């Protein structure tokens, strides 16, 4: 029933899973995201997530889109992406050409602080480090962006809008009640789609509230509250896969 | 199908549009608060401004 | 001869698009006829691609 | 990079160096969700996370 | 055979939105008399997003009527006024841009104004080498063909060099242009910049830190 | 009236010194056999100190004889071989340094070897702006009118900014570029600074001077 999630009701409902922020980043981020979402035009903008760098200084990454459309069996959402070092002040992530978008999937370990850091690959390739986490922030959206099913519906001229009517998800244990962002509502392609054993699900049947880890990506969660339709994520971590998934279930 | 079949002639409109935004000096000046406000260049000569 | 050729091509449409015109009043009419015979043939073919659209879906489900 | 990373990274929590009574700890690289953190003579360790 | 021509000066913002313009023409009729007759005519000219400088409109019958000759059509130039930010090239956007040296450096933020009433916070991805350009994609002129599509915003860096340093500011620099790997540094060498950096960033009697006046 | 025009090609070290070339030509005399006959002549050219590139000289009498015309003079058209260091521009040399941005901004002196056998070092005056330059008077190319006076070697500045600077680097680059003026500081920044710089020139744990491994 909700049109947008909080960053309260996300930062309460994901303390307990260590997706928490510091409380001068919090009221930082509460006078400071209004001012970038009327900066920048965009009608939605909400804190995607928190990036842990070798230093103290970690980047917290911001989304918002103003346009999301039905393209070729694709809900594309036209997605704008901001960091920050402190929640004061925004920048901009610019989109990374294929070429380097596939010379940075190998660039490994945690990140420095400084964005203007250049990674040496293999004669020598000059990669800027604000290019790996714009590729580290695509492959966690492409992997695991997720909402309740039937949370969105196509209206003419093909748009993707909240439904109004969401009366909720019931069964909210089950995977086949959530479904990943760019699925069209027609289709029913959920995350029980996905691999078998990546997606861990706790649901507490007393206060209502199911919570949805990531398995191939350790440090993405996503909360759900049914007595009131609440839904909410964030990714806290590095932005580095889990390529062993086997082994370890 | 009337909705995808409805014309509509976009013309060039005589104005420029104008933005319909509310007033950010308050929420600029609470937010100034945080961080520390780097020392402003001079343009004339690359070295900062005098300060205190 | 030439009269008909004109009415059974274009006559129907030309008198739709000049019925739009005197309902609209626009500031340059000519115009407005011109990109409404091409919205009209558009309009046409995209009307047929919903119908096909919407007969895929059904089947898929 | 050719320059392995330290373990204990360090951690604020003000982005202004200047704030008056600010807490300051270290973070382990080598287990991700240790933390050691230290106001004055009140200091604490803790690890929450995945092991 | 002739036809008059005539500049027709726009701002970026028309261009980039796409303006309705309205001009006047003194048309001469010329008759027996020694003195010609002169009328302001109303033309409506429509630009449409992002129309390429040079472009041509010309108005057929319009002009000064000679007794016998049919008067040849009226042309209408397109020319951009400047603009305070902006330079049009092809069909994205020029921005020349000062930079003093610590932010190429060190790296900062680029704060523009678009044409369209956004407000781009721009990173200096890594040292910007002089005549270096950083560009932004998807920020230019409206593509004429396609009214979807972007060029894609060039701002052209500009190095703002200081004109003074001390002998001690020339040793600090000296001493960040040549320090060792950190796999390569002593303990002295540890201590010695968790020292300076302590006593660089002290809260009150610290340098990091100063309040303009 | 046709003329042989022949490029001649020149070292900076000979236009500097003045050489005196000789030259072979292959003249074609025209008989009754269906083919011709030529021979080779030889020419003395003296090319004069700093002669302007373009130079032509013209031998008069000098080229292929038809049977009836008397054969027209030969050109001989004076051009530079490329130099590994200068290029001339006119009446003076150009050199194009690359430099490290620590030599531009604390400064260095460049090494240059001229076209007489002296070496040269050139100081750097100032923080060496992006695209600027430094002159040297009386270190180009004679002047042809006259036979003492030469121009002035114009040194022209490319900077070779660094590829990579770690975070602490850029810690001290900030703390360099911000640095109070020296009536401004306080003591705890004067004993600060005096300790790192004690540090940072330590005779044996320190960086100041260190050999290339």
């Amino acid at each position: 029933v909700q049109l947008e999630p909080n960053i309260t009701l996300v930062l309460k409902h994901l303390a307990s899973c260590g997706a928490v922020v510091s409380a001068e980043q919090q009221a930082a981020l509460d006078h400071s995201i209004p001012i970038k979402r009327i900066e920048a035009g965009l009608r939605s903008l909400t804190l995607w997530g928190r990036l842990t760098t070798l230093n103290g200084k970690d980047y917290l990454v911001a989304e918002g889109y103003n346009v999301a459309s039905s393209k070729e069996g694709a809900a594309v959402y036209e997605t704008k992406y901001f960091y920050s070092q402190d929640g004061a002040r925004w920048s901009d992530l610019q989109p990374v050409d294929s070429e380097t978008a596939t010379r940075c999937a190998r660039i490994k370990g945690m990140l420095s602080g400084d964005p203007a850091k250049n990674y040496e690959l293999e004669l020598v390739f000059q990669i800027p480090e604000l290019a790996v986490l714009r590729c580290r922030v695509d492959a966690i959206a492409t992997a695991t962006s997720v909402i309740p099913t039937d949370s969105t519906i196509l209206n003419a001229a093909s748009q993707v809008v909240p439904n109004r009517l969401f009366a909720g998800a019931a069964y909210p244990e089950k995977l086949e009640s959530y479904q990943h962002r760019f699925s069209l509502p027609g289709s029913g392609v959920t995350l029980s789609q996905d691999l078998r054993g990546t997606w861990a699900v706790q649901y507490d049947a007393f206060k209502g509230v199911a919570q949805v880890r990531s398995l191939l990506f350790p440090g993405y969660f996503f909360y759900y509250a049914a007595n009131e339709l609440t839904w909410g994520s964030l990714y806290v971590g590095d932005g580095l896969r889990n390529n062993d998934l086997i082994f370890m279930l | 199908l009337v909705k995808k079949s409805t014309f509509d002639p976009k013309e060039s409109s005589p104005l420029v549009p104008i933005p319909v935004a509310p007033d950010a000096t308050q929420t600029q000046a609470a937010v100034s608060i945080f961080g520390d406000p780097e020392l402003p260049i001079n343009p004339a000569t690359g070295e900062p401004v005098p300060a205190d | 001869h030439d009269t008909a050729y004109l009415k059974e091509t274009v006559g129907e449409a030309l008198a739709r698009g000049c019925a739009a015109a005197i309902s609209a009043q626009p500031n340059d009419p000519v115009e407005y006829l011109g990109l409404w015979l091409l919205k009209y043939v558009k309009n046409a073919e995209v009307e047929g691609n919903f119908y096909r659209e919407r007969q895929q879906d059904l089947q898929k489900k | 990079d050719k320059v392995p990373p330290p373990a204990w990274s360090p951690v604020f929590a003000s982005a202004s160096v200047t704030t008056r009574n600010q807490v300051a700890g270290v973070r382990s690289n080598r287990w991700p969700g240790a933390v050691c953190a230290c106001a004055g003579r009140h200091f604490t360790s803790m690890y929450v996370g995945w092991g | 055979g002739k036809n008059k021509v005539y500049p027709l000066e726009l701002t970026l913002e028309e261009i980039f939105h796409g303006c309705l313009k309205k001009v006047a023409h003194k048309r001469k009729v010329l008759l027996f008399s020694g003195e010609y007759v002169e009328e302001e005519r109303q033309l409506t000219v429509d630009v449409k997003p992002g129309l390429p400088t040079g472009t041509r409109f010309v108005f057929e019958g319009e002009g000064n009527k000679t007794p016998k000759k049919e008067p040849g059509p009226v042309v209408f130039v397109l020319k951009p006024k400047p603009h305070p930010r902006f330079v049009r090239r092809g069909s994205d956007l020029v921005h020349k841009v000062t930079l003093p040296l610590h932010h190429a450096l060190i790296g900062t933020t680029l704060d523009i104004r678009t044409l369209d009433d956004r407000d781009l916070k721009v990173p200096i991805s890594d040292i910007m080498r002089p005549g270096s350009s950083l560009t932004v994609p998807g920020e230019g002129m409206p593509l004429p063909a396609t009214p979807s599509a972007r060029g894609n915003l060039v701002i052209e860096i500009d190095l703002l060099f200081p004109t003074h340093l001390t002998e001690t500011q020339k040793m600090l620099l000296r001493s960040a242009f040549f320090l060792p790997p950190p796999t390569e540094q002593n303990e002295e060498t540890k201590k010695a910049l968790r020292d300076y950096e302590a006593a660089f960033k002290h809260d009150l009697k610290g340098w990091a830190t100063v309040f303009k006046r």
